[PDB]
RNA sequence: AUUAAGAGGGACGGCCGGGGGCAUUCGUAUUGCGCCGCUAGAGGUGAAAUUCUUGGACCGGCGCAAGACGGACCAGAGCGAAAGCAUUUGCCAAGAAUGUUUUCAUUAAUCAAGAACGAACCGACCGGCGAUGCGGCGGCGUUAUUCCCAUGACCCGCCGGGCAGCUUCCG
């Protein structure tokens, strides 16, 4: 977007800078307003590229350097959630996003605290970088709230699941009756 | 705001105002002479006429209605009359 | 302010101050006459003669130029109209209506329009009643408007 | 279409854009028309085209939207089909 | 040949150019008695008069 | 054309007001170029009276057919010689 | 030259699937999932499995003299997640490891238009 | 009786709009079915368990059928009395504003009763400044160009009626 060309133009010197270290090469399209990663022939590892991509997608949703070149480790994950499609009214969409950050952004906090995932909700997209099984669970619990149901239940739900992961016993048998129900 | 007095406006002020909210209504649309292609004669036209004109000698299609001003045809001659 | 329109629209036809004639006006108020009696010979409405005069002879206004309105002028001569112009072309417009709302059952719009169409012809009608402009007994009826127009 | 002792041969099929350049293309503050036509070549062969295009913002120009209105959009479309019909 | 096409395209140009400016002066400038000639390099589109756009 | 033809591969090219004859595998090609509005422009035809019509004239009839019709009826043939193989025996004995 | 091969790579949360077929992609050459190389249904989808499954397929397409690969990426898709799983990675990165040349990348995710 | 209201009604002019109705059409995704290739599993979880599989599940390819939906472009933009309205094309009727030296001449406003439709701080508080959507007027310059179809794109000034902001003034 427009507001996004200013801080991409002080900022793009790093990202070539982190690039070159895998011999990848970046442009930043200023008549366009684009931003273009592509390979060479020094690079040798065939999969950066697709983390190369990657980054440039969550630089244009406003994250914020540190976070995104982050995500060029291998252990780290990400992924962009669209969650615009949901809801037809606006209104309702505004309500349930703000229901999502909650008061001070404690239940915000609290999910990135659990999931040891960083979220950032921005516009209609909320992105999430972290471990592989992290964020399957914020795609679990975004989407579930956009759903009506509210984010408090998911969120107790997680911290139960994570009570009963420290007690080594009944592993195999289920957890249905812990969890708590309506 | 600006002092203006309402008894002696400037020339361009009331040009520039709606023709409703000048002190004195007064439109903004004419008379003109025109002088077709192939005859000579001079036919008056109202600057925004509603139907095609036609010469009354000649038969030549002089202008066409539009949403404002009319337009006239290429080669034609206008004078503005009064 | 338009009775089912909330928008207030300005535009309409502001008269000069001057009412004489204008000096290159070439034509009589005797040669006016006789083009307003072949134009409504052809069959055309005093609003759209008024128009004609305007466009090609410069016919500012007829009033000013002959001392009649057109209307008044046309009653003289006897080419008198069955029905007020602006009743006849509101009633034209309820039959129009109403012919495409028998082929097209669904159209709830079209339905709301003609409540609309009938509103003013109610209230011009009776109008038209006190100023002995109609007998009074007349009534607008749907199958005889299809007759009266 | 027909093998002729370890060589296949080949013919046309069809035509397709990437996804990658598709979704470069379609920009935000901008209009665009999409037109589709199914015309027959002389040799009887029928096909179906798509087309795309995107309005272009003016060099002097200060406002930010170049949006085309409803008319000028289907003025677009009918010369696109008109093009493409006859050239084919 | 190449020679004459040049110097016949040579020669055409400047009568369209001579033609142009000439055009530029003469557009508005109302002459004496007063006439004011309908010309394409106006603003406001004009009805061409061709017999074409007369039958449309 | 003929200029940049024998320049990047090497044919012989002779030009002329009207066409460019080209060899090419001992055969002899006559290239004509033609332009999409000059039949339009023939048909200018400004009249005494003061009118610019257009008007079909022999000269703008005859370059519309060789540049146009002939064309259309040259591709429109050879593909029927393709369902019907005899199409060009019996052409060239009706011609004999 | 090189012969060259289509590897269909589908990684999902639960499994990985290594595919490689033809040019064409109608003549199936060797496929070979995350299940048949664990016996456990905690590590089908686990990158050491996935990494067993490289190899198996990289080492069957030498003895048909295949040398150089397309991939085509894929994820579960739908109305589901739109990234790769974990056995991604190490599949190709293996891939690579054992002489297999690189061709083209590409991701095949089937994404949805209009929202169910 | 006169005028023809910055009262109202009607006609006329070119435009404009996810406004309404009838047909028509395209696009992925998903699901099911048919055939080809391959062979033990596929799915789901925190871990599992219901289920599907050697009469071939899942995956890869080709085609067919069905039900929804109309992204990105999509804006605090537009339209409609409100509720509401988004692929393409054809047809039917309607409407706002603008333009008007056209026509009638007080035909008007607000309203219990009654009728049509109906998801699932405060007050008509004079103004100003920027943008924005439509119509019109005027203009130094760029950019295309008109067999039919078409006469525009951009910049600057100005006039109205709208969707909204930031501000002031009065009770
Ligand atoms: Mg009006
Ligand atoms: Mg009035
Ligand atoms: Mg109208
Ligand atoms: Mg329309
Ligand atoms: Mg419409
Ligand atoms: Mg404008
Ligand atoms: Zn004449």
């Amino acid at each position: 977007p427009k507001y996004r060309e200013a801080y991409l133009k002080e900022c793009w010197p790093l990202v070539q800078k982190a690039l070159n270290e895998h011999h990848v090469n970046a442009t930043l399209d200023l008549i366009e307003g684009s931003m273009t990663v592509c390979t060479t022939k020094k690079t040798f590892d065939p999969y950066i590229i697709i983390r190369a991509r990657d980054l440039i997608k969550l630089l244009a949703r406003s994250v914020s350097f540190e976070q995104a070149v982050r995500i060029l480790q291998d252990d780290v994950a990400c992924d962009i959630i669209k969650i615009g499609s949901l809801v037809r009214n606006k209104e309702r969409f505004v309500k349930r996003r703000q229901r999502l950050i909650g008061p001070k952004g404690s239940t915000l906090k609290a999910l990135e605290l659990l999931t040891n995932c960083y979220i950032m909700v921005q516009g209609n997209t909320v992105s999430a970088i972290g471990p592989f099984s992290g964020l399957k669970e914020v795609r679990k619990v975004v989407l579930d709230t956009m759903k009506n149901i509210h984010p408090i239940y998911n969120i107790k739900s997680l911290m139960i699941k994570r009570e009963l992961a420290k007690d080594s016993e009944l592993r195999s048998q289920s957890w249905e009756r812990f969890l708590p129900q309506f | 705001p600006l002092a203006k007095d309402l008894l002696h406006p400037s020339p361009e002020e009331e040009k520039r105002k709606h023709k409703k909210k000048r002190l004195v209504q007064s439109p903004n649309s004419y008379f003109m002479d025109v002088k077709c292609p192939g005859c000579y004669k001079i036919t008056t036209v109202f600057s925004h006429a509603q139907t095609v004109v036609l010469c009354v000698g000649c038969s030549t299609v002089l202008c066409q209605p539009t949403g404002g001003k009319a337009r006239l045809t290429e080669g034609c001659s206008f004078r503005r009359k009064q | 302010g338009r009775m089912h329109a909330p928008g207030k629209g300005l535009s309409q036809s502001a008269l000069p101050y001057r009412r004489s004639v204008p000096t290159w006006l070439k034509l009589t108020s005797d040669d006016v006459k006789e083009q307003i009696y072949k134009l409504a010979k052809k069959g055309l409405t005093p609003s759209q003669i008024g128009v004609i005069l305007r466009d090609s002879h410069g016919v500012a206004q007829v009033r000013f130029v002959t001392g009649n309105k057109i209307l008044r002028i046309l009653k003289s001569k006897g080419l008198a109209p069955d029905l007020p112009e602006d009743l006849y072309h509101l009633i034209k417009k309820a039959v129009a209506v109403r012919k495409h709302l028998e082929r097209n059952r669904k159209d709830k719009d079209a339905k709301f329009r003609l409540i609309l169409i009938e509103s003013r012809i109610h209230r011009l009608a009776r109008y038209y009643k006190t100023k002995r402009v109609l007998p009074p007994n007349w009534k607008y009826e749907s199958s005889t408007a299809s007759a009266l127009v | 279409e027909d093998v002729q002792g370890k060589n296949c041969l080949t013919n046309f099929h069809g035509m397709d854009l990437t996804r990658d350049k598709m979704c470069s293309m379609v920009k935000k503050w901008q209009t665009m028309i999409e037109a589709h036509v199914d015309v027959k070549t002389t040799d009887g062969y029928l096909l179906r085209l798509f087309c795309v295009g995107f309005t272009k913002k003016r060099n002097n120009q200060i406002r930010k939207t170049s949006y085309a209105q409803h008319q000028q959009v289907r003025q677009i479309r009918k010369k696109m089909m008109e093009i493409m019909t006859r050239e084919v | 040949l190449r020679v004459e096409v040049d110097t016949f395209m040579e020669a055409y140009d400047q009568k369209i150019a001579e033609e142009e400016a000439k055009a530029k002066e003469e557009e508005g400038v109302p002459d004496e008695e007063g006439w004011v000639k309908v010309t394409r390099r106006g603003r406001r589109p004009v009805l061409p008069r061709t017999e074409a756009a007369s039958l449309r | 054309l003929a200029e940049l033809l024998t320049q990047q591969h090497g044919l012989q090219c002779r030009a002329t007001a009207t066409h460019t004859d080209v060899l090419k595998d001992g055969f002899v090609f006559r290239i004509r170029v033609a332009y999409q509005r000059e039949p339009q422009i023939l048909k200018e035809v400004q009249s005494p009276e003061g009118m610019i019509s257009l008007r079909d004239t022999a000269a703008s009839l005859r370059l519309e057919r060789d540049t146009r019709q002939l064309p259309l009826l040259t591709s429109a043939l050879h593909g029927l010689q393709q369902q019907h193989p005899a199409f060009s025996g019996v052409a060239r004995l009706a011609k004999r | 030259e090189n012969v060259f091969g289509v590897c269909h790579i589908f990684a999902s949360f639960n499994d990985t699937f290594v595919h490689v077929t033809d040019l064409s992609g109608k003549e199936t050459i060797c496929r070979v999932t995350g299940g048949m190389k664990v016996k456990a249904d905690r590590d089908e989808s686990s990158p050491y499995a996935a990494m067993l499954a490289a190899q198996d397929v990289a080492q069957r397409c030498k003895e048909l003299g295949i040398t150089a690969l397309h991939i085509k990426l894929r994820a579960t898709g739908g109305n589901r997640t739109k990234t790769p799983g974990p056995g991604a990675q190490s599949a190709l990165r293996a891939l690579a490891r054992s002489g297999m040349k690189i061709g083209r990348i590409e991701d095949v995710t089937p994404i949805p238009s209009d929202s169910t």
